[PDB]
């Protein structure tokens, strides 16, 4: 079965540093297009990162633009976001996402209310 | 028994004669696909396009007697990647989008965007891109507490383009912030574009009469690219 | 609270795993490596049905193997009679985006639905002799994605909205609902006997439920993506899953389990479509590579391969009596091959 | 060089006749014809090869399919044409060699034969002019797709180019044979039987120049609203033959240079037609590509 | 939620407490289902086109 373990989550004084790891078991890593998402206490949940097969392209949302950074490791099939300078707008359950189809440009619905492959998330207070 | 082969026959000519009736009537309506959110008007657009439970709504206007077919998709979950597959071949698809977004659902529609522009079954189809909430956006950023850098830093840097076209009585802060947003949008369509389809931009409002022509504009547009390229005139 | 029920789902997996790798002494593959491979399919191209305007998503035989219902993205439902390509019967259909069609197994039926959220059941032995409307199925908050008649008078549905329902076609009434699907429920198989059935949905999952009691007798994982496809083992006692993984999948309902993965290194498209043959030694698989692939079924090598589509073989299915395969596309062909 | 000797000699018949009731170099011409000829022998064979293609394919058939079928039909006519006129006036002279068999040559002139293939060569080069018209009007109307229609326009297609030269071509043979009956309808007495001919030709003629300038226009709005000048000069040069709007350049001894010219590349027309819009097309060579694939997969 | 992760788990271990014969068990029937019906597959093996209807 398809499954992403998300850990690294905490309180952080703001300002600080972070890094979340996102175990992905059940599928081919290195063919998936893989997503940061992230909901906030009381609005909707938003993307924040992609980073593509071999991770080549990668890209961000406004918002964390030169504060966050996102890393893939195939060999032990595990995405990284380290995140640098938090302020306390990034406190939120951040969710790993993988798109819903092998080596494909476009990824529909990783942020949808109710997608499977996606991951139970970790909680990041600031 | 032969009799019976003949009944065949002249039952299959009689539904052929039908089809070909059907087919001419098919082959003359433009097919389009309107997508959006929920914050961004595409309801009135439908709404101003007519007056001028079910799983999908239809929309039947005439502009210059070239028919088009609207299709809008209610009561769906917000899982579109399987049933997306049916508009592939439709003449355009019509994006929506809120100008006046952020204070922000703009990078949202952003990625909507891109995942339409390089979905696999939608490459051939060109897009016709309407910032719809451009009265809004005016008020929005002469009020000072819009701040686009915030959301998207590169606003600082940007500066606004040479070919712009401002309306008559318009703030030139107005005129750059309307133009980088859709200039956010077209770096998209300009990336993977390859020229097999293209993206139509257009600065809308919630009740502008000329949007039947527009979409008439852009149709004809889309379908002389697609005759010159069979003839690679293009 | 939620984070114990989190830790008891999750143990109650590792024990089901736990007992399914118990009940895996050897592989399918190591018993069938003492048989006698099938060779070299070849198939040719006998019918090209043509007619349709634009994009077929639905093909079914008919119980005499004779006649077959087509449905097309042009609000178009054609019956066809497929020993000398004669059309019997053109429906029109209210909604142009059909994605679903079946055939009764009496005959006197057809049922069609899609992105309307309805499934249309249309008479095909009116007195007058035309094809009416005769009921219209509505309450699915999904897009229709499969029908199958159980009778004249019963028919299950497949949605979108992550349901399967069991409907009474007299009173138009959801006589049942299956629940427990996360995703889009793609596709539905019916049993041999009829009182149970499979669905793959879009959480890359299959479940067999009983119809008569209305529940999840049983659940299926091992697909990476989404599950397009669907179908029994001619025996009742298995299943194949197509997904977007590329990769077809056997299932057996007793060992509760995968048994056997179709997948080449070559093939990086999903499966649109999945079929047996008669006997379920052939599994016949549609593609996005504008191709269809016989599997040899119980070895998982390639026997064959149908080519003559232009587009996306979306359609797949096999006559009662085993003498014919026939395959729609997106290029708006039906094609009867032998 | 051979007919003014026979029409020197039926002015010396005529004389004889009246005196006695009434009064009491080639080595060009070898080259230019053996180019034209090896221009309609080489487009023959392309046109052949890409009518069958055509045909045969059965994935690209469509409307525009069939018109380009009937285009390359009429181009196949016109250059069967002038193969039967340049082997018969070669036969007429390796029978008919010596002197007394001139007469012989005089029955042809006088039979019908001679006249109903003149008559064939007309219609034949009518039929191609206004099959290019076709082409034309066909592409015009696909621009400006107003009132789109799906084969009802086909039959008025097939009709004009077969049956519109039919409405000027035998009437004027039949007015010639009610009028001269001589020289095999190739001589001219007056000018307006020679008109009621030319005039319908160039009425095709101005009509797809028309045609060419109002698609170069669309097209060159196409690049400025997305290297364009290279882009506009290969289609500028895949649309001329298809048109045939070289005409245009002389349709209304440097007229030999002309003629040479004239010939030469109207010959050719046919080999280029067919090689830009069946051989060197994306959609044919990914037909063929497919088709190949299959091939090795059987 | 909750609600849901009950009903999840009363499915899970409704679906733990069940049968399972032995994968051998299962390829051997699947093995003997295809071979007991060979003959009368006609896509398998191919009928002489005299009772072939597509001929």
């Amino acid at each position: 079965q398809v499954q992403l373990q998300e850990s690294g989550g905490g309180l952080v004084q703001p300002g600080g540093s972070l890094r979340l790891s996102c175990a992905a078991s059940g599928f081919t890593f290195s063919n998936y297009k893989m997503n940061w998402v992230r909901q906030a206490p009381g609005k909707g949940l938003e993307w924040v990162s992609d980073i593509s097969q071999s991770g080549a392209s990668i890209s961000y949302t406004g918002s964390v633009k030169g504060r966050f950074t996102i890393s893939r490791d195939n060999a032990k099939n595990t995405l990284y976001l380290q995140m640098n300078s938090l302020k306390p707008e990034d406190t939120a359950v951040y969710y790993c996402a993988r798109c819903p189809a092998p080596f494909t440009r476009d990824c529909f619905d990783v942020t949808s209310t109710t997608y499977a492959y996606r991951g139970q998330g970790t909680q990041v207070t600031v | 028994q032969r009799n019976e082969e003949k009944a065949q026959r002249e039952a299959n000519k009689k539904i052929e004669k039908q089809l070909q009736k059907d087919k001419q009537v098919y082959r003359a309506t433009h097919r389009l696909l309107l997508l959006g959110a929920g914050e961004s008007g595409k309801n009135t657009i439908v709404k101003q396009m007519r007056i001028l439970t079910s799983g999908i709504f239809e929309t039947k206007f005439q502009v210059d007697k070239v028919n088009f077919h609207m299709f809008d998709v209610g009561a769906q979950r917000d899982e579109r990647r399987k049933w997306i597959q049916c508009f592939n071949d439709v003449t355009a698809i019509i994006f929506v989008v809120a100008s006046s977004s952020y204070n922000n659902r703009l990078q949202a529609a952003l990625k909507l965007f891109d995942s339409i522009w390089n979905n696999k079954w939608l490459r051939d189809t060109s897009v016709i891109l309407f910032l719809n909430k451009q009265d809004l956006l005016a008020e929005k950023v002469l009020a000072g507490k819009s701040k686009i850098e915030d959301y998207f830093p590169e606003f600082a840097r940007y500066t606004t383009p040479e070919d712009a076209t401002p309306e008559p009585g318009e703030d030139p802060r107005v005129t750059r912030a309307k133009y980088f947003i859709r200039d956010e949008f077209l770096r998209i369509s300009t990336a993977s574009g390859d020229g097999r389809h293209y993206c139509y931009p257009h600065f809308t409002c919630a009740v502008d009469t000329e949007n039947i022509r527009r979409v008439f504009n852009d149709c004809r547009d889309i379908i002389q690219r697609m005759h010159l390229r069979q003839y690679e005139l293009l | 609270e939620l984070d114990q029920l989190r830790q008891e789902a999750e143990q109650l997996k590792n024990q089901i795993r736990d007992a399914r790798k118990a009940c895996a002494d050897a592989t399918l593959s190591q018993i069938t490596n003492n048989i006698d491979p099938v060779g070299r399919i070849q198939m040719r191209t006998r019918r090209t049905l043509r007619g349709h305007l634009a994009k077929i998503y639905a093909m079914h035989w008919g119980t005499d193997s004779r006649l077959l219902v087509s449905a097309s993205q042009d609000g178009k439902l054609i019956i066809w009679d497929s020993y000398t390509t004669n059309k019997v019967h053109a429906i029109p259909l209210r909604s142009s985006w059909v994605m679903t069609c079946a055939y009764a197994p009496s005959g006197n039926y057809v049922a069609c639905g899609g992105l309307d959220n309805i499934c249309s059941i249309y008479n095909l032995k009116t007195r007058e002799g035309n094809v009416r409307v005769s009921r219209e199925l509505a309450g699915h908050t999904g897009y229709l994605s499969c029908c199958r008649f159980l009778d004249d008078n019963q028919i299950v549905t497949s949605s979108g909205d992550t349901t399967c329902a069991l409907w009474d076609i007299e009173t138009g009434q959801q006589t049942t609902t299956f629940t427990g699907h996360t995703g889009d429920v793609m596709s539905l198989s019916l049993a041999p006997d009829t009182r149970l059935f499979v669905s793959g949905a879009c959480d890359a999952s299959a479940k067999l439920w009983d119809v008569r009691e209305g529940m999840c007798r049983q659940t299926f994982t091992g697909h990476e993506s989404d599950i397009n496809a669907i179908c029994f083992f001619p025996n009742g006692n298995a299943f194949a899953t197509g997904s977007d993984d590329a990769t077809c999948r056997l299932f057996d309902l007793r060992a509760d389990q995968e048994l056997m993965t179709y997948s080449h290194d070559n093939i990086i498209c999903g499966i649109t479509s999945v079929s047996f043959s008669k006997s379920g030694r052939l599994l016949l698989a549609g593609y996005d590579d504008f191709n269809c692939n016989v599997w040899d079924a119980l070895k998982a090598d390639r026997a064959g391969v149908l080519a003559g589509h232009d587009n996306r073989v979306s359609c797949l299915g096999v006559t009662d009596d085993g003498m014919a395969v026939a395959t729609g596309s997106w290029d708006s062909f039906l094609k009867i091959w032998n | 060089s051979l007919w003014e000797t026979v029409q020197k000699w039926r002015e010396y018949r005529r004389q004889c006749q009246r005196s006695l009731t009434e009064d009491p170099p080639e080595e060009q011409l070898l080259f230019l014809y053996i180019i034209y000829t090896v221009g309609y022998a080489l487009s023959f064979s392309a046109l052949v090869i890409a009518s069958a293609i055509l045909l045969g394919f059965r994935h690209l058939h469509c409307t525009r399919n069939y018109i380009h079928l009937n285009l390359f039909a009429s181009f196949i006519l016109r250059a069967l044409s002038v193969f039967i006129k340049d082997a018969a006036l070669k036969w007429m002279y390796s029978t008919a060699a010596q002197q007394h068999q001139w007469d012989g040559l005089l029955s042809y002139q006088d039979s019908l034969s001679c006249r109903l293939v003149f008559l064939l060569m007309q219609y034949c080069v009518a039929a191609n002019y206004y099959w290019l018209l076709v082409e034309g009007v066909y592409l015009y109307t696909l621009l400006a797709f107003s009132v789109f229609s799906e084969q009802w326009i086909f039959r008025l297609y097939v009709s004009i180019g077969w049956g519109v030269p039919l409405l000027f071509v035998v009437p004027w043979g039949i007015v010639k044979y009610l009028y001269e009956d001589e020289g095999c309808w190739t001589r001219n007495s007056n000018m307006n039987y020679w008109l009621i001919i030319r005039l319908p030709i160039l009425f095709a003629i101005g009509v797809n120049f028309l045609i060419f300038v109002r698609v170069i226009c669309i097209v060159v709005s196409k690049l400025k609203a997305n290297d364009i000048k290279c882009r506009l000069a290969k289609s500028t040069l895949t649309l001329i033959p298809l048109l045939g709007t070289h005409e245009v350049i002389f349709a209304f001894t440097l007229r030999f240079i002309k003629l040479f010219t004239e010939l030469s590349f109207t010959s050719f027309q046919g080999l280029m037609v067919a090689i830009l819009y069946c051989f060197v097309n994306n959609e044919v060579q990914l037909e063929f590509r497919k088709s190949w694939e299959r091939w090795r997969l059987e | 939620s909750i609600a849901q992760a009950r009903k999840l788990v009363e499915q899970l271990k409704m679906e733990a407490n069940i049968d399972r014969i032995k994968v051998s068990k299962a390829a051997a029937d699947l093995m003997a289902y295809c071979e007991a019906h060979a003959k009368e597959d006609p896509l398998l093996t191919p009928v002489p086109a005299s009772e072939n209807p597509f001929r």
